[PDB]
């Protein structure tokens, strides 16, 4: 089952990747790819509040993506983010191609 | 009519047609110049305006002496007459398409504005450029002031303002207040007219966006250079380049 | 004094009479410069202020270089002499009514800050200019560099200030550094002499607005453009040509 | 390589070599553009930057037309090619010494990009200059429609970019938008070599400050100022003044 | 018209419910299910402002669903549920597997 | 590549627009419609401050549609919205239906 | 035309002035005095944010009057305020005053 | 009895059009004629909360004037206002003249 | 000299209070009326933090006057008010007819 | 002139920096140490707002040091600080021994 | 290395105390003296919420010192303090002449 | 007893005043002088609330000193601050100065 989450808001990324987590619980080889955009990218940052919980869903093999146009307009570096990020040029860019690939689409 | 607009096609004309009075504006006349700028700029066909003289010789002695005399104390007909200069040379200066203004004589004070709103200047052997308000003690408009002082800097125009003296061609295409002399506009509107009219109007505004204050490009900007890919020009650009003809935009 | 002023009523000249150091400016002379240009601006009659040797020949060759090396290890001087030629040059820069400086010779370093302070130069043939801080590993004052820049653009003001090297009175003239070729400041004075000095300090506060970064007019310019319509001056004007006779300003 | 750089003490080049497509630029070749800039910019014994053709004749011809094509319809390399392009000329003009252009054939579109983003130009008889997206329905990045007005005003920078018109090397000098006219970048190079690197590099920083809009010094520029007179180039500077020898930088 | 309708923020819940009216009196014969996790799984408790609301939704036929691990982590009993709602596992689950089977998502 | 473009907090249209910009900028030739309902329906007055970045998507050639029930909600009137602007009876009708139409969603 | 303006809020010092420079702009040849008295008397200050386009309106030949009760009550000093500064025993009196000579009342 | 009637702060435009009703109801055969500008032109929008005051005033046969300076600082377009709205180029401009034309001044 | 002052916004009350003890200072054998309404009306209140200074105004024989219907709208008994209190039927009304029979106006 | 410099407090190293651009500025050939320690130290992130100040600092050859102590317990990695930065121990250690070795504390 | 440690803050009393710990365990026999004055005398007292970590100092042999005149003007009783605090006539006399003593200064 | 006395922050010059009464008090012949800088410069005004007592610190031969380059970013005028106080180029320069003379430090 193959699944694109997006995260756009980042006082909603707790509950976010809370919900991820359930995602992952409730679907049996789900594979996801998860990705931040907006202000959600700060969740990103290697002194984020949420690192471990990334970090885990990390472990937990799911793909962490976040958005280059937000990162920039955030004025953040690549050497801020937490190791292991993939980045994208555009979140809403790779959001439509998943789903035009066969993911289906969940908003966070 | 003293000022007109005349469209054949690609080009336009504004007409300056009062040569009794050496082209002299009155206040009717800088009323009138939006509503024909806005008549052009209806135009889809049109990719380039020139401003001109109707009948050769002075572009624009300035002010009309006679109504300037005659309103000398009457406030209602300064602001009136303030205000609509403001906006005409605020329109002419941001008309969408290319502008020229063809020079073949005398262009003094307000005619100066008109030919400073203007996307260039071309000037023949007989024309002659002067702002002389401090003759009367009177100011420059601030936005005509910037005109200037984008084309010539500071310190020419600080010459030409407080002496109100006039130069000759040869002098102000040395100075950069024209760009080009010549006899005719021909040459030049036969080049604006064949080019993109995308491409023009949005390199116009890039320009503008400059002598606004903007410093580096933007997500903005970008978007605008990135959408000329999508667009049936720059199409007509590569396709006429397969074929080895010349672009019809 | 080796800086002073004299004041012939229309006129004030702001004379540099150091002729064995070729005009050389020590720390008194940059500290006494404001107060000549404060004794100038409270004259009444003043209409332009003339920049220029008091005995021809060099304008300002630049620092006192005895005063320089003997003071090479100062800190004191060093903090003391870049606020002191700051003041001076801001001040200058900013006086009230047109300024010109009449250049006859070498204008180097700080003698040019002085001469790109002025509104106008004028260059008689032996005039050389130059800007040489990169020969001794020192910089120049964003204030100047941005004074150069105004008139010549970056790539010029590179060229000078990058090599140090002299240009001569047709470069700069061809430039943009000086608005004018000539042996005597005397017809340009005359000219600025006998326009409205209301228009003329109007108009230097326009320029220098837009230089600033003012891109359209607002609501203040429009009310200074408009208060010159309630003015003396314009009243002068107007009446002097009713009667066919030179406005008296 | 395409485009590949040469360092020889104080003198770096950058040089394009691709005489079979008239130096012409591809994807890769402006990539790899700013990998070269940071390689010069890490040697301390750099003085000056010049960039040229590696065999004369063309500067740079613009884009490889051939790709261009071969991409037309394609918005990922639009997007990648915009990028790179912009990041090369962001790089190039805000190069930490000193950079000349020298031109000896046609530079065009992309290749007068180039040329505008460095600090001075040297133009040989045969040097031809335009600016041509109107005639394929295309912008110019308004970064570098900035560096054109910077040098040229903007009457100038409308009259090339609106027409797509080349000009001869003689007009380019006259219009300020080439510095020099010479057969070669030696003697300039020269010059720069031998000047305090310190300075030049202050100055540079000093001028694009001016620039992106910066009026008055502010405490940064009066310290930047102030740090010269305790820096080892014065030093230099003032130890060879007092032994009568050339200082060495 | 098969559509599944997402809630996840308490304080957007009115907003939502009158879009959800709206979808339902835009699209004729629209099949309709409302998920509501995260924080937005209180507006289904009986002392709920938005019950009125709800149950209205309800008389038009809408299916109303409430997540379980929201219901979990808002320490919510069954009992104070409005009555006639129904349960997931997840909510999430439930919103990505109604969309493998045809249904279009809305996130609100 | 057709794209349905969601955006219902005000608060937060400014990131949304620039979102937007960033997918145009992304997606070559894309085909973008952007529709506003709920608070962000205020996004399309006149007197609104990102005025100026619509008329520059509505240049861009990306269609700006505001919901009825959102503009009758918030008591707006036609003569106040931004020239050009299309209106739809439902803006989550009209969402549900482009989806249908095969137009990928994106939830800003 | 006599006019007598008067300001008397400081948190309107801003618009009251952009007013005047209105009323200049729109009366040929106005002949204006603009008192200033209870809180709007900080606006005289040296050190004000209002201090350039107080000086501008002096320079339209606009007469400026500071209430010296006022200036008492703010516990403000002559020397802090902006030269060429015109004070009046009371603005109020000065107010009432300049109508009963012929000036139009202008409340701002 | 002629009042010229001055309106220039939003935040008391309702209590405002209060005490012009008031006026109304007072003064027997008054001629008024309410100017408004500065922030208090939002008053006149065609979304604006005192619109039906606003009419209201209108059906009693009160002049409601708008100040085009206002107008244009407050970046409102025409189109945007109460239809029936009559505007002058100077609100303080308008309240100056018809004082000296002898109408008499009430600031709200 | 004739003065009608008027008083409108309960936050300024005490600044307003001053200014009249100004004015009566300043000009000699003034006859004061003051007219309080809108919300100011609630300084004539008998328990009003002003109370003192109403009082002292009175001993100086200067006019007080609420307006009833601002007393009204503010859910204010006549038992409530401070004794000595004159009322009006319309606060707006006494000011305009007070400057008709040759008042000056000023506005606190 | 050796001066070691203390700034402790985040929400004023706007201002601490500008002091030490002061001090730079008056103090011929002073030879400066900043150490930034506490919540401060979150100025010598790479997406730090006063970043371009540190880094004119730095060109003008101040030192600019971190507290390691102080990166710690902020949970900042040195990958995320500006490069040329020299960290220490303890801030608040390096100050107090470099006032031993006889440079001039100033608190920032 | 004998440190004399200013604490003048209430506000940033764990800060600081957290501080001089940092400061005890970089300097090998530090010879520290906290000087507490102004409102940071609270922090003495017996239920201060930093009462443990002050004892702890204690523990590590640090002389920890409250200001009288602070001790008078906070309203305190010696009564109130935590047992084992050495008190001086001035928290400022005592930290100059510690100073003056050869003590390294640090403000916290 | 040479002490240089530093205060920086305007809200909490009360307190600093005090905390030199303090050291005057307990310090039998001190000699300080006060530097302020920064915001705390605006004490110094002739308007100050606290004029009074610097005024006294004054009466006590206690040498008041303000950074011109705080007096110069504050846009005050030399004419606006209290008679009789000393300036220097800058504030910093001249507390680094004076301790390097011997002068004890003391940050308030």
């Amino acid at each position: 089952m193959k699944v694109v989450v997006q995260i756009k808001d980042f006082d909603k990324v707790p509950q976010a990747l809370q919900s991820v987590l359930n995602l992952f619980l409730d679907l049996g080889n789900a594979e996801i790819e998860v990705v931040l955009h907006q202000s959600a990218i700060k969740a990103l940052l290697l002194n984020s509040p949420t690192r471990s919980i990334i970090e885990e869903l990390i472990k937990l093999n799911i793909l962490i993506v976040g958005c280059e146009h937000s990162i920039r307009s955030q004025n953040l570096d690549h050497r801020q983010l937490i190791d292991g990020i993939k980045i994208v040029r555009s979140g809403v860019g790779e959001i439509v191609r998943k789903q035009s690939e066969g993911w289906i689409y969940l908003a966070l | 009519m003293s000022l007109r607009l005349e469209r054949d096609g690609a080009v336009a004309r504004l007409l300056i047609d009062r040569a009794d009075r050496r082209n002299a504006f009155s206040l009717d006349m800088w009323q009138r110049l939006p509503e024909l700028l806005a008549e052009a700029s209806g135009d889809d066909a049109l990719r380039v305006l020139v401003v001109k003289s109707a009948n050769g010789g002075a572009f624009c002695a300035g002010a009309d002496i006679a109504e300037l005399l005659a309103n000398k104390d009457d406030a209602a007909f300064h602001l009136a007459n303030q205000q609509a200069i403001n906006r005409a040379q605020y329109e002419l200066a941001r008309f969408r398409l290319p502008t020229v203004a063809m020079v073949e004589g005398d262009c003094i004070g307000g005619g100066c504005g008109i030919a400073l709103a203007c996307d260039m200047r071309i000037a023949a052997p007989a024309a002659r450029f002067g702002i002389t308000p401090a003759k009367l003690g009177l100011v420059y408009p601030l936005h005509d002031v910037k005109l200037l002082v984008d084309l010539v800097g500071p310190g020419q125009a600080r010459r030409l303002m407080f002496t109100g003296g006039l130069i000759d061609a040869n002098e102000a295409h040395r100075i950069g207040l024209v760009e080009l002399l010549g006899e005719s506009e021909d040459a030049l509107v036969g080049q604006l007219a064949t080019v993109s009219s995308f491409s023009t109007q949005a390199i116009k505004s890039f320009v503008r966006r400059v002598l606004d204050g903007q410093v580096a490009d933007d997500t903005l900007s970008l978007c605008v250079f990135a959408s000329a890919t999508l667009g049936a020009d720059f199409r007509e650009g590569t396709g006429a380049f397969l074929e080895k003809r010349p672009p019809v935009f």
